[PDB]
């Protein structure tokens, strides 16, 4: 009515100068970006500072014109994602403590240093050289001191710190109407609009509760078969009937158990697969990956690249007098520009990361007819999603016979087979409970549930009874363990990566099933079906106008999220660990101690 | 031989906004379609009402050559019996059109690396233009029952705004340059002919 084209006016305006400050704070963001200089940091600040300040104002003026008043399914999500920036909605003195305590997090994070008892000369630090001994070590007590040290000068420095950070986080949640900070987060993934795609925020635990329950029966295989090599190395420390220890997990927190793989390698006859020397042999070069990934994305039937993506984005290191960080980064600075940063080197890792970010570049290029503020994905994974499946669809057999790296006089083993599919397990089935037990301990620690004295034991408690890892040596009370993961000190989430190992292997099996597919499921390719692409292509290019529950009916045809793809993707690793591990026990126990007599 | 002056119209260094497009009128003079094809690309080449192949037969009272610069997803938008922002509040063209638009890419000549902020649009507009008709009132915008007295602010807006060209905006934002010419025969005598 009269309000309608009040706001329409208002979402114009605001589209009309966002495009312009976005793409002014984005290029400024890769200038910088691109060398690194004082200058360059400085324009970076200006930039980001008037679209911080534009964005509170138009936030703030946006809120004079009721939700309920107002009806046109399209308005209305704008106006109520414009809405939602109530962070400043709290008195400046609590403002500033709050960002002071952050920034205090990060940077004691940040300058953590660990010494040695026999000689306090060297100190190391974490990434040059904590990392390389967790990862490619031996010795138990090398791992055992290096842990302890870390989680003490973690936790005796960062528990104070968090106990007011969640004090605080919680009045800031409370602020904006809602329950408390976990329904902050939680709040990313509702879903309201037309009727019967309706989804709420406290199905969101259960949901993820019910497909954990269908994870178990495989993750527990897994852990026996590492257990039995474990005890190799180590004889006399790790015991059939109980759990693992925390440091020989092979990693600082033991999130991922890839770097498990040289000791629990099934058979070492013949190697993996790697075209590495292929690439050599035929002299190719960087631009040649970026043209046969451009061609593989072209034959399904997808959008070429743009004339100012070669021209624009930068593909190799530049060799000079220049200074970049190096990160593989794909940037859709808006007005129809896409790049893509990479220090591109000849080895299959960067042909495969070259994969990933050009899904991610395909799947920007495909929701940018939409407005501004709908100019995102439908949920946190489906960008992840999108890029592993893409890489795991270019990284098969028949795909690189089809190249020409591989013979085609090739026979291939089921060994083989078994050997990469351990792999893939130990990357996912390994690094998923360790992400829903630290999301759940988060949730519940915000619910002003766990009491304030109880956190340490409580967590403990956890881990050694859904993943089945044991503490080496007891912390009392004043250590904070959970402080010392990147994204728990720094504010980020974490359950995105779950819901995208979920949503990666429905989206791999409806474009299997798409693609005219038998056989086994880890030797399929969407390349050459016009059919995946077009599935592919109707929901990418949705964006974040609508619920995601419509989209993925749109890709797989269910409203919900589903495991099973995961379990008929590793079936054969799950056959093949059941008849190895018949000697063996499957399961552990609670009651074992590694410290206790 | 006298020729018509279709230099001016093709070749000129500086193009006006859209909400104040050029308007020539030509008469008696020579029309050749030679010169028309100075240009390799015509990215949009679109004839109504006349054959699009060569026909100099034909002969006319007044020809009317109208210059602007709009953007490459606009382009679309100068058609007879579209609805749109530029074919609503810009430019609009009637249904009995018989004429020739054409569109080609000024990318190299019309973007800076800082910005070309002269080109400006019209946003907002209490009613639909009539066709061939121009404006160029620059009143503040009132979308409010209370009165807005000259000063803007909440529900008050200015109506022109900047397009802004770079030169890595995408193809569909790049800056374009458009001419139509218009074919009038009056009761008169016929003026506009061949060779
Ligand atoms: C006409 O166009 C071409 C462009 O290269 C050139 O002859 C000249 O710059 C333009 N102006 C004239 C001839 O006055
Ligand atoms: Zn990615």
């Amino acid at each position: 009515s009269l309000i309608e084209e009040k706001a329409e006016s208002f979402l114009n305006k605001f589209n009309q100068e966002a495009e312009d400050l976005s793409y002014q704070s984005s290029l400024a963001s890769w200038n910088y970006n691109t060398n690194i200089t004082e200058e360059n940091a400085q324009k970076m600040n200006e930039a980001a500072a008037k679209w911080s300040a534009f964005y509170e104002e138009q936030s703030k003026i946006a809120q004079n014109f009721s939700l309920q008043e107002i009806q046109n399914a399209t308005i209305k999500r704008q106006l109520k994602a414009l809405q939602q920036s109530g962070s400043s909605a709290l008195s400046p003195d609590k403002n500033k403590q709050l960002n002071t305590i952050l920034n205090t997090m990060s940077t004691i994070y940040s300058t953590g240093k660990v010494c040695n008892s026999m000689n306090p000369q060297e100190c190391f630090l974490l990434e040059p050289g904590l990392d390389e001994i967790m990862a490619t070590s031996t010795d138990y007590n090398r791992r055992l001191w290096a842990w302890e040290g870390w989680r003490a000068e973690v936790g005796k420095q960062l528990r104070p710190l968090y106990e007011e950070y969640v004090v605080l986080k919680n009045e800031m949640a409370r602020a904006n109407n809602y329950e408390d900070y976990g329904d902050y987060w939680r709040g990313d993934y509702e879903a309201e609009g037309v009727e019967g795609y309706n989804y709420n925020r406290n199905q969101l635990i259960e949901d993820v509760e019910n497909t954990f329950k269908e994870i178990k029966p495989l993750y527990e295989q897994l852990h026996a078969y590492v257990r039995t090599k474990l005890m190799e190395v180590y004889p006399s420390y790790i015991s059939p009937t109980g759990c693992l220890p925390a440091h020989l997990l092979g990693d600082m927190w033991g999130r991922f158990w890839t770097n498990l793989y040289p000791l629990t390698t099934p058979f070492l006859q013949k190697p993996n697969i790697d075209v590495t020397d292929a690439m050599v042999n035929q002299s190719w070069d960087a631009e040649r990956i970026f043209k046969e990934a451009e061609k593989f994305f072209v034959s399904v039937g997808l959008p070429q690249m743009t004339p100012g993506f070669w021209t624009n984005s930068m593909l190799t290191e530049p060799g000079d007098d220049r200074k970049v960080v190096c990160h593989p980064t794909a940037w859709d600075l808006g007005h129809g520009d896409f790049r893509i940063k990479m220090c591109t080197k000849v080895t299959m890792d960067n042909f495969l990361t070259a994969h990933h970010e050009m899904g991610h570049i395909q799947y920007d290029m495909a929701y940018a007819k939409q407005p501004f503020l709908l100019r995102n994905g439908a949920n946190e994974g489906f960008h992840e999603a999108v890029g592993e499946i893409m890489s795991l669809s270019a990284a098969t057999p028949k795909h690189l016979k089809s190249i020409g790296l591989l013979p085609s006089n090739f026979q291939e083993d089921n060994e083989t087979e078994i050997n990469f599919l351990l792999k893939q397990a130990l990357t996912i089935v390994g690094t998923l409970p360790f992400t829903y037990m630290l999301e759940k301990w988060r949730w519940m620690v915000f619910q002003d549930k766990i009491p304030r004295e109880q956190w340490t034991k409580k967590w403990w408690e956890m881990k050694r009874e859904i993943v089945g890892v044991v503490e080496p040596l007891p912390h009392d009370e004043t250590y904070c363990d959970p402080a010392s993961l990147f994204h728990v000190s720094n504010d980020y989430s974490f359950i995105r990566y779950y819901t995208r190992t979920i949503y990666q292997f429905q989206f791999q099996e409806a474009l299997c099933q798409a693609a005219k597919h038998d056989g086994p499921l880890h030797k399929c390719d969407i390349s050459n079906s016009t059919e995946a692409g077009q599935k592919l292509l109707n929901m990418l290019s949705l964006g974040n106008s609508g619920p995601w529950t419509l989209a993925l009916e749109n890709v797989v045809g269910s409203r919900n999220m589903d495991v099973k793809p995961l379990l008929n993707y590793f079936q054969p690793l799950f056959v093949w660990l059941k008849e190895q591990n018949r000697n063996s026990t499957v399961g552990w126990s609670t009651d074992w101690s590694p410290y206790a007599d | 031989t006298n020729l018509c002056p279709f230099d001016e119209v093709f070749n000129a260094t500086r193009f006006a906004s859209v909400y104040a497009w050029n308007r020539k009128r030509i008469s008696n003079c020579v029309a050749d379609y030679s010169v028309l094809y100075n240009f390799a690309p015509f990215f949009a080449f679109k004839c109504y009402g006349v054959s699009p192949t060569k026909l100099n037969d034909l002969c006319f009272t007044n020809v009317y050559a109208d210059s602007f610069v709009i953007r490459g997803n606009e382009v679309s938008q100068i058609a007879p019996g579209q609805t749109g922002n530029i074919a609503d509040y810009n430019y609009k063209l009637p249904d009995d059109f018989t004429g020739c638009v054409i569109a080609w890419n000024s990318n190299k000549l019309d973007s800076k690396v800082g910005g070309n902020y002269n080109y400006l649009y019209r946003l907002f507009r209490k009613s639909n233009l009539k066709p061939f008709e121009r404006d160029i009132s620059t009143e503040i915008y009132q979308a409010g029952n209370k009165p807005c007295n000259g000063v803007a602010g909440f529900n008050c807006y200015f109506p022109l705004r900047s397009y802004g060209f770079r030169p890595t905006y995408g193809v569909g934002h790049q800056p374009y340059r458009v001419v139509v010419l218009s074919f009038e025969l009056l009761h008169a005598p016929a003026t506009v002919c061949g060779p």
